[PDB]
């Protein structure tokens, strides 16, 4: 039950500078990278072509080529329509693709943001501001709506091509999404105890203290932070008092283990 | 949707002020400003996406714009110069791709005004044997006599304006072609019916449209100051 | 330059057909628009192409648009005297009022038209207001006569013009030569071939 | 302007004398324009690797600096962050627990 995102980012700093960066994600793996500096798209896993035919993949390439240098002369173009409204700098992002479920089915998303704020999504046939957004916003949307050409193309990369491309990633990249890596864990102190898992993938675990058969509630488990090697670091960390750290130990379960959990004792 | 230019024809000298204006009702927010010259296509100059913008194209040297108004967009010509000398065309638009073009505005720059010129008109009646041959009536007129060549010439009857029948000279001819700010003379025809130049109700007009000097253009010469003008001739049918 | 347009010029006989080219390089390419422009005039429309491979018609005119190729043409079937014009071609990279127009410099046509019963002939006409001043009208001579500047130089003669009698079907070529320094209407086409039949009257 | 959340970590068990990658993940930034280095006793390590920049469901940045290294007994190792939200550069040390 997987999502495969688009996130792209450009900054505009003054009418004359500005750069479009974008990476890809299916679930928590990176598939595809494109920086300012390359005219293509790298892939970032050896399935990221997915089941597309080489010439499927060079046209669907060539129209985001198209795309980018449209993109960017167009928000410029926006920028000396507001004026002296709004005004450099500005940041676009956009979080665009497909989520995927069992069956034949898939939701479709494009939502941008402006200056960090989710203003603006693609739905049905169109653009259109959501709750929240600046009222003067209605130009630009009107502007956009009226090429019809890339609307059409627009609905055909939601609708059709996307969950088709993601259908045949998941396929190619089977191995990779279904991998299993051990955690590996270990103990420290500052009274707060501290039990470092790191190495793991995919990302569920569930990490505990326990003074034998028994879950220290106190337990405060803090965010999941990523390794370069596309696996999982976690601390779950218990506060204590000098002299009562005897007998606790922590627990980690995952599903790479095969049952047999890690009990590292204090 | 229209759009409407003026001045439609243009004389001016070096290092005089020029503004172009175009006026358009549509309530469109944007307009454009273009010049063609030849052996080029139509090149944007600049642009206004509404009232108070201003956005530089891609030739903007030498020009200032103007956007006072959701109607009017101007092109102000500050210090005019001869590779100014051109045609201008307008446009407007609204958020679609279509921008609807004005009628366009010649302008011609010159270094000196010294020898400007209005025509003098001057209308030939048919001949009678052309008459009896043909049972057509051929007028022509001729404006000569003027610098610089921009001119429209056209042919009235009873008071307004004919194209059937008529055909004028796509170039003015030069009156001394050694001389090096030559005079011009320019011809035109208008071909009728026997009878309806017979017909002495029929009262035919060739009009000259002369551009020259603004009542502001100073004039240092004796003779008189060759403003911007009509000039034209006339006659009656008769049998 | 973006936009090629070939012929840059060419003559055609009224009645004949026509193709003009158009190739660009523009990037993105959303719709070409084919322009008419007569001597001192404005841009007159004649079509607007917007798919991949389209095709529309207008009339005498239709044009084709094939993307892939970035290539457009404009056929004009039968031409007539009005065709004569310069035709452009420009492409507009944008679905919306973001978009830039990328211009072609055009093609000239000129279309000769056809007369089809030639009386030609030179006659004198005099000014209204000064009927000492006078004219000579060489007309009614077919397209395969040329007329050609005078021998003298205080001598003035025109170049050729058609004019269309436009509710009598007519047409009629016309040249116009007078001179103030012994000047009349039998010398006054010495230095043309003119035709063998052409009536000079009394 | 928000402020960069900075957390150092070592990718294995830190054992002094035995080679490790450290990593320095920077968080929860925006505007994107940010300057990171690893420090060893405060002075910049060269051969640093940075993660593609990307952003979170919440449309804040974030970024993975790593680089390999020998922790002992005595050397101190650093993330220093600089950014148009912050003053002066904000800089965290990797306690020898994490
Ligand atoms: C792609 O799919 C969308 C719907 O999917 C949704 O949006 C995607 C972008 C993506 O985010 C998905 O995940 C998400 O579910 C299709 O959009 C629908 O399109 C139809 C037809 O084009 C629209 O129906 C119209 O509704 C109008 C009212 O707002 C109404 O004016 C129209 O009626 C008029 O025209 C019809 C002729 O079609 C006629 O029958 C009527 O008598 C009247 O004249 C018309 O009913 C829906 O509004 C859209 N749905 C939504 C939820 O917005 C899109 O068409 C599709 N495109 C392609 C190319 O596959
Ligand atoms: C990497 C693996 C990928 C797998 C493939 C499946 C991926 C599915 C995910 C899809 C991601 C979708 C990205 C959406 C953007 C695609 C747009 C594609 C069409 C396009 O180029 N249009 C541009 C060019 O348009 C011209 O050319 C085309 C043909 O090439 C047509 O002829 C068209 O008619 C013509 O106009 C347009 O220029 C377009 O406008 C580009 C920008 C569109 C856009 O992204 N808009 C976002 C909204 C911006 C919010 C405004 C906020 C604002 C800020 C500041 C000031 C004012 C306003
Ligand atoms: C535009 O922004 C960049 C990056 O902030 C800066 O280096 C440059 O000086 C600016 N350029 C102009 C022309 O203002
Ligand atoms: C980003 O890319 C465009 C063209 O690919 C280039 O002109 C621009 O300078 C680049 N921006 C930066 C900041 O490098
Ligand atoms: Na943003
Ligand atoms: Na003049
Ligand atoms: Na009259
Ligand atoms: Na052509």
């Amino acid at each position: 039950n997987y999502t495969f995102r688009c996130l792209q980012m450009s900054s505009f700093a003054n009418r004359s500078w500005s750069r479009t960066d974008s990476v890809v994600w299916l679930g928590d793996l990176q598939t595809h990278r494109w920086s300012n500096d390359s005219a293509t798209i790298s892939f970032t896993k050896p399935w990221s072509q997915g089941k597309l035919s080489n010439q499927q993949w060079e046209k669907l390439q060539h129209m985001f080529q198209v795309y980018r240098v449209s993109f960017t002369r167009d928000i410029q173009e926006l920028v000396k329509m507001m004026s002296p409204k709004e005004d450099y700098p500005i940041e676009i992002q956009l979080s665009a693709g497909c989520e995927m479920y069992p069956g034949n089915a898939s939701e479709s998303f494009l939502h941008v943001a402006f200056q960090g704020k989710y203003v603006v999504r693609f739905w049905g046939t169109s653009w259109q501001t959501v709750p929240g957004a600046p009222s003067w916003l209605d130009l630009p949307i009107k502007v956009l709506n009226a090429d019809q050409g890339t609307s059409a193309t627009v609905q055909m990369l939601l609708n059709d091509t996307c969950p088709l491309f993601v259908r045949g990633l998941l396929e190619a990249g089977k191995s990779d999404l279904e991998k299993q890596e051990k955690p590996v864990a270990w103990l420290s102190s500052v009274r707060q105890l501290v039990c470092h898992v790191s190495g793991f993938y995919p990302k569920p675990v569930w990490v505990m203290w326990m003074r034998g058969d028994q879950e220290q509630q106190g337990t405060h488990r803090g965010d999941f932070l990523p390794n370069a090697d596309e696996t999982w670091y976690l601390q779950a960390t218990l506060d204590v008092e000098a002299g009562e750290e005897a007998g606790l130990a922590c627990r980690v379960k995952h599903s790479s283990l095969g049952g047999q959990d890690i009990i590292l004792y204090w | 949707a229209a759009v409407t230019q003026s001045p439609r024809n243009k004389v001016a000298v070096t290092g005089g002020k020029v503004t172009l204006s175009c006026n358009q009702t549509n309530n469109h927010n944007n307009m454009y400003w273009y010049r063609q010259d030849t052996g080029h296509g139509l090149r944007l100059i600049h642009y206004s996406y509404g009232a108070g913008s201003t956005e530089k194209g891609d030739i903007p040297d030498g020009y200032k714009a103007s956007r006072p108004s959701q109607e009017n967009f101007s092109l102000i010509l500050e210090l005019a110069t001869p590779s100014q000398t051109s045609v201008y065309f307008c446009a407007s638009g609204d958020e679609g791709y279509t921008q609807y073009f004005g009628p366009g505005t010649r302008l011609l720059v010159l270094e000196d005004l010294r020898n400007v010129t209005p025509p003098k008109v001057s209308l030939f009646e048919p001949s009678k044997a052309e008459i009896s041959h043909t049972q057509k009536a051929t007028l022509v007129c001729l404006a000569t006599g003027f610098y610089p060549d921009h001119v429209e010439l056209s042919w009235w009857v009873n008071g307004k304006e004919v194209h059937s029948g008529v055909c004028t000279d796509p170039q003015p001819l030069k009156e001394q072609p050694a001389l090096n700010d030559s005079r011009y003379s320019l011809s035109s025809r208008l071909r009728v019916s026997a009878t309806f130049w017979q017909n002495p109700r029929n009262h035919f007009r060739c009009q000259v449209q002369f551009y020259g000097l603004s009542e502001n253009d100073e004039w240092t010469q004796d003779r008189a100051k060759p403003v911007t003008q009509i000039v034209s001739a006339e006659a009656w049918g008769r049998a | 330059t973006q936009v090629e347009q070939s012929p840059q010029s060419l003559v055609v006989r009224q009645g004949e057909n026509c193709v003009l080219q158009c190739n660009y390089s523009v990037t993105p390419d959303n719709h070409l628009r084919w322009f008419k422009q007569d001597t001192g005039k404005g841009l007159v429309s004649l079509t607007v192409l917007v798919d991949q491979k389209d095709k529309t018609s207008n009339g005498r005119y239709s044009a084709t648009l094939d993307k892939d190729a970035k290539h457009s043409t404009l056929h004009i079937t039968a031409t007539l005297l009005d065709d004569t014009a310069t035709y452009i071609c420009v492409v507009g990279d944008r679905g919306s009022a973001l978009g830039r127009l990328h211009f072609g410099a055009g093609t000239q046509l000129i279309v000769i038209p056809d007369i089809q019963n030639p009386d030609p002939a030179v006659y004198q006409l005099r000014d209204s207001k000064s009927s000492d001043k006078s004219v000579c009208l060489f007309t009614d001579f077919d397209s395969q006569t040329n007329v050609s500047q005078s021998k003298d130089s205080d001598v003035y003669i025109t170049d050729k013009c058609v004019l269309d009698m436009r509710s009598m079907d007519f047409k009629s070529n016309s040249a116009v030569a007078w001179s103030n320094k012994d000047f009349a209407c039998a010398n006054a086409f010495n230095n043309s071939i003119i035709p063998e039949d052409t009536f000079f009257p009394s | 302007q928000k402020t960069p959340q900075i957390q150092v970590y070592s990718r294995h068990p830190p054992e002094n004398g035995k080679p490790n990658i450290l990593n320095c993940y920077v968080t929860q930034f925006h505007p994107p324009h940010i300057e990171i280095q690893m420090l060893k006793n405060g002075k910049k390590i060269p051969k640093v690797e940075m993660s593609d920049m990307s952003f979170s469901k919440d449309w804040s940045f974030y970024i993975l600096a790593h680089t390999e290294f020998t922790p002992t007994e005595t050397d101190t190792y650093a993330c220093r962050v600089k950014h148009a939200s912050m003053a002066e550069p904000k800089t965290v040390y990797w306690d020898r627990d994490m």
